[PDB]
């Protein structure tokens, strides 16, 4: 219904609790708009995201369960309605050039986030997926 | 109420 | 200023980050991707942290800008637009009165009032919040 009972509904279902919100991120590291590598921790960072993206258990390393799901709430969130995971690829090349992300040598939709995110974050891989009941793979 | 785009030269929008 | 968990602390000691009504949620909400300047300013005049330039009269949806130079520079910040300041701020609120969202109060400088059905979509109503944000009325 009103926007109070929008935040109560979606409270019970636990959403909206994630570790590392990406606004909160992005006003950490002053980008102003979020960008797609904050947007990817705070679902990776979301109990409530783990059927469509998760973490692997190892060390940054995460996959897309559903890799359509993602890109539909990445072009929700920014007004992109045609948005899909062959136009979100193409977006993550920039991160591979910046070794900010690396796709998983062997695996699909699989990446890993190989810059020093800890020293960035302060926590640790094993930290979060004990805080997010992680089952490694 | 509809809060359509604001989006103009002299106050152009973010987005990325 | 050390890491983003630190960062988060740091700010939760100060009482920030704790706004009844965030941007991003009411974006959310209303399916405008991005945020807009009236969810913004909806954002700042429910954080408590953000009373010394930013507040509501007391009366309404009435609101007035103490400092209107920091609302610009944190809506600079917040869409990466180091050139915000005053001029473009008003430019845009100018822009949300012809939609009837925004209007200005005349008599006052830097004092507005969301003239929208905003209690309807909010769920709150004027006198709730100010009593949570403990307002002291103008």
């Amino acid at each position: 219904g009103t926007f109070k009972d929008y935040v109560r509904d979606r409270a019970d279902l636990n959403k909206d609790k994630p570790v590392i919100p990406a606004a909160a991120l992005a006003g950490y590291t002053g980008s102003g708009p979020i960008q797609l590598w904050q947007f990817l921790l705070e679902l990776l960072t979301d109990k409530s995201c783990q059927s469509f993206i998760s973490w692997t258990g190892d060390g940054w390393e995460f996959k897309l369960s559903d890799p359509d799901e993602v890109a539909r709430r990445w072009g929700k969130r920014k007004n992109k309605p045609k948005m899909n995971y062959e136009k979100l690829s193409r977006g993550l090349r920039y991160y591979y050039d910046k070794n900010i992300i690396h796709k998983t040598a062997g695996k699909r939709y699989v990446y890993r986030f190989v810059c020093d995110l800890q020293s960035l974050l302060g926590y640790t891989p094993e930290e979060l997926h004990a805080m997010l009941d992680v089952k490694p793979d | 109420p509809s809060f359509d785009s604001f989006d103009f030269e002299d106050f152009p929008a973010a987005l990325w």
